[PDB]
């Protein structure tokens, strides 16, 4: 993808990851929890929804028969209307294959700037008490206690209450 | 703490503008392969025409009395449908199918030709009711006697309708000559037709052809759409198939050719000779020649847009 | 210090792949919808043909006399415009008018057709020029005396100019066959039309019409393209209503079917019967049969396309 | 949009913002003041514009008359000549929508990006001398008047000159 | 330490959806102009008709002697070729082109027709093999004696193959009536031509044409589809073209029309009159009425895709 | 471009750069030596190539002839048929006109994202032991010979072993 997140500087998705599109791995003093963001998760899903609802649509446009199955109309005229709709096939038959393609490359990127907003989101809520691995991890120097990450991961992190000792 | 994103084991391989099977998450077909091998028909009041013939509709065989002012939403033809049953063919006959497949059906009216000095009853063994009959909704104008000649005449209808009225007339080509000239007298025969907006004349040309239904005559069924107020006129001195009643067009419907069942119990809007495509996806590769509220056709089998990010297991 | 964008109190929706009715700062119409209910023919030769038919102007009924040898860039169609005075019709009329249309307008030439032992002066009340007349460039030919053999006769043209001759030649059909005998003599009639690329046979057929313009009888106008150099021969015994002229086309326009007035203060190139579509956008929501140089019909009413970012208010 | 600006981590736009698409608000001791940035303004409405310039093209082709509104033409041939024409229409307005559908989502998405590099822009310009709120502000720690000010603004700040002051 | 991209001296110029002439590193072109003036036949048993006409081969005028039952994947029209050899014209040509450029080639069959009482030997120094002949696959049939009448005679022909026999006949206009009664005898002639699908009436019109290869006369030929099993009946009395053989469809095969030289050197599926369309770019301005595998013609020269960065020069 | 590096803070393209498409300019005491990323460069082309790859197909659709060029055929048919052509060929120009200019968008589009993950990559790699000119430069503070810059280009380079001179 565009973002280099997916598949770029993040190494793997979490198969253990059954809650969420994105999400927190963290590491204390405690051990290790994994938790879903809802946020980014229902971000993407809204918009890759929006694009299933445009194409899931009614074409109220009726078309009627032009030629005939048991008895075959006359052949110049018939040669008009096969050479005709296969054309419009050609037309339709591309467009679909664009039309695919177009939205499958903007599907991926999206999910993949999902992912770095939630990225650089966080950096700055940590702010200077942190410093980033480059792997997606943030090392945190200030070490807190679940309740603390779980301030993390509802945005409720007060950067100055641990900002003195982050730097020391 | 670290940022991750969700994956899969066993992913759905998918194509960009720049890859061809790169594996997503979840992703979901466009186009639509199955078929449903019925006429789904719920909520449509429905003909299915089966051994009649749509144009038989307008003249009458007998296969085609049971359909002589019907109505409907979908019109059914089938492949043992016959138009006719002294052989005989329409001329324009694919043009008149188009307009009665949308006509919603037919709705029928005397249009009062009164005759005197010739026989009306025409009849053959090949229409048969009981025995020897003809088209229900035309007549068969002979001589009296044999031989006798059949004296030029004019018949005029006036459509004071406020529709279109739709004229069929018929004429007879006999097997011989002489054959001709038994029925209707000798000489060359002309049937002239014209209307505000139509002209044109017939000669018959009896002549051997090859024996359906045991009879190497046949019968030409000719057509024309009369204008409200506007009259059509016949001069005729024999071989004229007469027109007893003119048809008017119901409303709208839609015809389809199809060999499947009626279902009652499944609603569609996209027909095609095998049966129904119900979808609500933007593309078929079912048939190309489907009609009704389609999905559009494409030649590919398969295009399957993502749905989730890009899969990356570990 | 911090960093921001622009927003406003109300914005204008539009849709995007991904979401529908988001708030855009601003947004532009893509889709035409405003007509100009006048034909705008500033700066273009225009032929209004009002009551004069378009096929008229080849074979001259009264009022077609102006119009005999128009020059045109746009050619503009009336609903009240007549191809007749007697009554008749053009075989494959469509065609012919698809031909005049883009024509530019017609030339005319004389064919130089002599005749002697015939009378040449056939006419008509329905060809009102104070009193019974014809069409201009046509000549009704009958015998000299009432019943008297209208002879077998041979009439050629040889196209000397460099670009195809428009030739119309016209069949007469009498409402009787007692009335063909008198003004050409009896029997079957013939007129084979043959050139290079061209055959084809015509024999009268009298019969009662309604009667149009008083008259029950018709006359069938036909029409060919003589190539440079080629030849055209009509063989006739009767029956045949013979081009005095030729037509030759002038170059190149556009003709428009309207029912609304020509405008040479408005300047476009694209009309529908109700006027005219000026517009710089794209697409257009007024007529699918639009034509000239139009922007694509489209079924949407409107396309919004945004010109700013995301409207997001406080 | 992809890039998580406008409608992302900056909360609002500013309805007193009436002569740019982008600008700074900057406090300081005199107050208050707002000024627009010319240069991204001008980046986005010249993109815009060359969208604009390509849609409002004239297509040269002439097409004429097939049918028959004072006289129909012959039914079968008709019936093509609709059909054809209906089929026309259903290619034209699925591309007039598509085409609108993804410019839109295009439009959107690179407005948002011109305020992601003003804003990435001005951080690296003051370098370590500041440390970004995360709502589109910079906490300037060194403080400057209204001239200084206008140096982030027109690109005249020198980081050095105010360097120690700035970390300690 | 610095992050770069490179660049060069003098890029190219592409468009985008915001920007016109944008430089970029490297592009490349996606609409094909460049035509091989040969029609690349390498690989497939191709068949050039020459002088040959493409109808000519099913009833065999001299210059088609060689292609009664030509076998073909390609095949050429010239802008020379003939149909005929006594001048005349097919009835519904252009539809009977496009099935036997598609046809693959033409089986020959004869059709068992046997006379007596006639003469079957008509000839012309139009169709000359060393002397006045005659079409190859045709058989005149004439009245014995000068003047003498043609009998009324009825010839039938039963497909018994399992493939559509293609059946063509000829209706004969002499020059003039007296020359029709010589070679036929007097009165009205009539041919009926009858199948399970089909039905037609023919009556000759004798009359001065323009000379072409000396005559004035015309053969109209006319053709028909018998399916297996089905049955031909004609229904003559004089002025019939009698078919001798019937032709059948070889396969599949593509039809081209083209002014160059055939080359087995170099292979193509992309043909229009001047040569061959070698390519693999989706689109081509070359020629829009191309046929075979094509890339789709646009109306653009130009459209470079680019296959690089930005180029910003130093 | 929508990322602001190429034709954005980074000023020029190296025409020197002959070896790749991405690169390293680097200077210590030493002197000037310059670089291409491999990685970096065979990413964009494989994405660039993927996109030739499609364009250059197969339409394995054969059309017949439907009208004659020696001998006309009838006009009405022949005006159909040539109204239908032309309609067809408004739609394959526009198509082929729309594809190019989206597609060259993107190629530009892609190029340029292609650099900021190559830019973001090492300014992680260097961690603290560097902050950013702002011209796509990193001002290093330790300072290391050809064998440790040849570090940062294969990341191979440890930013701990540098950690504490760095910052003094
Ligand atoms: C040949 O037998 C019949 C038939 O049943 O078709 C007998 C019919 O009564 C007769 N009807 C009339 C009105 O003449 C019919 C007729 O002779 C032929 O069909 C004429 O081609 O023949
Ligand atoms: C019926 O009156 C007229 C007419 O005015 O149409 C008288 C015309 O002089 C006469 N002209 C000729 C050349 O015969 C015309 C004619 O008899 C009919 O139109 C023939 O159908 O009739
Ligand atoms: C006019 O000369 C010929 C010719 O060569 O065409 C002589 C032919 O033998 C003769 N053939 C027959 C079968 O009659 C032919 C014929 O008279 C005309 O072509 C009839 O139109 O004429
Ligand atoms: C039109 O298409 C069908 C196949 O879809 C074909 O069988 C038929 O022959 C075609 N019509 C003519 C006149 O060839
Ligand atoms: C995958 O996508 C389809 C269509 O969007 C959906 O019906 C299905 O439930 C999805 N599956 C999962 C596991 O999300
Ligand atoms: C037909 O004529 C009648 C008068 O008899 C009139 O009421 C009616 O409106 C006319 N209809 C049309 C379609 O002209
Ligand atoms: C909004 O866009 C249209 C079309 O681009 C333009 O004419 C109009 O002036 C714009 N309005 C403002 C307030 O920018
Ligand atoms: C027609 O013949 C003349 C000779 O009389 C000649 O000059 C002219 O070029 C010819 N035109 C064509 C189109 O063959
Ligand atoms: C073609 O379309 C118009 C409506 O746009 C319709 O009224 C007309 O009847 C159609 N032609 C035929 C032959 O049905
Ligand atoms: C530029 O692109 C074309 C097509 O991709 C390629 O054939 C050519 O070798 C390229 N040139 C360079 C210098 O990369
Ligand atoms: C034709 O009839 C024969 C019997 O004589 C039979 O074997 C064959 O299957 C039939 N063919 C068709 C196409 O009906
Ligand atoms: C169809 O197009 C060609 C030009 O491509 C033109 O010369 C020809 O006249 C057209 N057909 C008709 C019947 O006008």
């Amino acid at each position: 993808g565009l973002f280099g997140a997916i598949a770029g500087f993040i190494e793997n998705g979490w198969e253990g990851l059954i809650d969420g599109w994105y999400g927190f791995r963290h590491q204390n003093a405690q051990g290790e929890g994994t938790a879903a963001d809802y946020k980014s998760t229902q971000s993407a899903i809204d918009q890759i929804t929006g694009k299933l609802n445009r194409l899931i649509e009614k074409t109220n446009q009726q078309f009627e028969l032009i030629d005939n199955e048991f008895n075959e109309v006359e052949k110049q005229i018939g040669n008009v209307i096969n050479w005709t709709r296969d054309s419009i096939t050609e037309v339709w038959s591309y467009n679909a294959e664009l039309l695919v393609a177009m939205e499958n490359q903007h599907t991926i990127d999206l999910a993949d700037s999902e992912m770095d907003k939630l990225y650089e989101r966080v950096k700055r809520q940590l702010r200077e008490n942190a410093e980033e691995d480059g792997t997606g991890c943030f090392e945190i120097f200030h070490k807190c206690d679940d309740d603390c990450m779980a301030s993390i991961r509802n945005n409720t992190y007060d950067h100055s209450k641990y900002r003195e000792e982050a730097m020391q | 703490i670290c940022l991750g994103h969700h994956a899969v084991s066993n992913g759905t391989k998918v194509n960009t503008l720049t890859e061809r099977g790169v594996e997503v998450v979840n992703a979901t077909e466009t186009v639509e392969r199955t078929n449903i091998p019925r006429i789904c028909s719920k909520g449509k009041r429905t003909v299915d025409l089966g051994q009649c013939g749509l144009l038989g509709t307008i003249t009458g065989p007998p296969q085609c009395d049971q359909f002589l002012e019907f109505s409907a939403d979908l019109i059914i033809e089938r492949r043992e449908g016959s138009d006719v049953c002294y052989p005989g063919k329409f001329v324009n006959e694919e043009a008149l199918r188009q307009i009665l497949r949308e006509s919603g059906g037919i709705d029928k009216e005397a249009m009062g030709f009164t005759y005197s000095g010739i026989r009306t009853n025409g009849a053959t063994s090949a229409c048969r009711r009981s025995g020897s009959s003809f088209y229900a909704e035309m007549k068969w104008l002979l001589s009296n006697t044999d031989n006798a000649a059949f004296p030029q005449m004019t018949k005029s209808y006036k459509n004071t309708r406020k529709s279109p009225a739709l004229i069929v007339w018929g004429i007879h080509h006999s097997k011989s000559t002489a054959e001709q000239t038994t029925l209707y007298g000798s000489g060359n025969k002309l049937v002239t037709v014209g209307s505000s907006n139509y002209q044109q004349s017939f000669v018959p040309s009896p002549g051997a052809r090859p024996q359906v239904n045991g009879l190497s005559s046949r019968i030409d069924f000719h057509w024309l759409m009369l204008n409200p107020n506007d009259t059509v006129t016949f001069s005729f001195n024999g071989a004229f198939i007469a027109p007893d009643r003119a048809s008017f067009l119901r409303g709208k419907s839609m015809g389809i050719q199809s060999g499947v069942q009626v279902d009652a119990n499944c609603e569609g809007d996209c027909y095609h000779s095998g049966g129904t495509i119900i979808s609500n996806l933007p593309f078929q590769n079912i048939d190309s020649r489907a009609v009704g509220k389609c999905p559009r056709y494409v030649k590919q089998r398969s295009l399957l847009l993502a749905t989730g990010m890009k899969n990356v297991p570990e």
